[PDB]
């Protein structure tokens, strides 16, 4: 029992990190083909700075 | 480097050698979605070994 | 995949380009001797254009 409760929290750990990592992070699954297939730009990446 | 260059004066030779390490910086978000996706791999080669 | 890695890649480097060409052009018209002006020339490798 010990070890699967760690085990979730390590699970939750990665996939907040995956979420913060590329390109600029975001819900990259779709958008950034979302973002190619119309004559735009993501805003998140407009204020990356 | 850079200041001891100003001090002495003259086209310093090291400087010219590494221009492309002085005058532009690292991007980071051409890299770390791969590091990310590259992860799974990783592990499973080093477990392997 | 793909595409996209290769815009993302081209707007660093117009990016890159265009502010090195805002830096060159405080350096314009310097008098040195017979020198006259400064230039940094950005150019990309034609085995990576490729």
């Amino acid at each position: 029992v010990e070890r699967d409760e760690v085990a979730a929290q390590k699970r939750e750990l990665e996939k907040q990190i995956e979420r913060l990592s590329q390109p600029s992070g975001a819900e990259d699954s779709r958008m950034i083909a979302l973002a190619e297939r119309f004559g735009g730009v993501l805003l998140s990446e407009i204020y990356d700075d | 480097r850079l200041i001891e260059a100003s001090l002495y004066g003259g086209i310093s030779s090291a400087i010219t050698r590494s221009l492309r390490d002085y005058l532009l910086p690292e991007n980071s978000g051409v890299r770390k979605a791969f590091q990310d996706m590259e992860a799974a791999l990783r592990e499973n080669r080093i477990t392997l070994e | 995949s793909s595409k996209s890695v290769a815009n993302i890649i081209r707007k660093t480097i117009q990016r890159e380009q265009n502010r090195i060409r805002m830096l060159n052009q405080g350096l314009q018209a310097v008098s040195f001797g017979q020198v006259r002006g400064v230039r940094l020339n950005v150019n990309v490798r034609e085995s990576h254009a490729i």
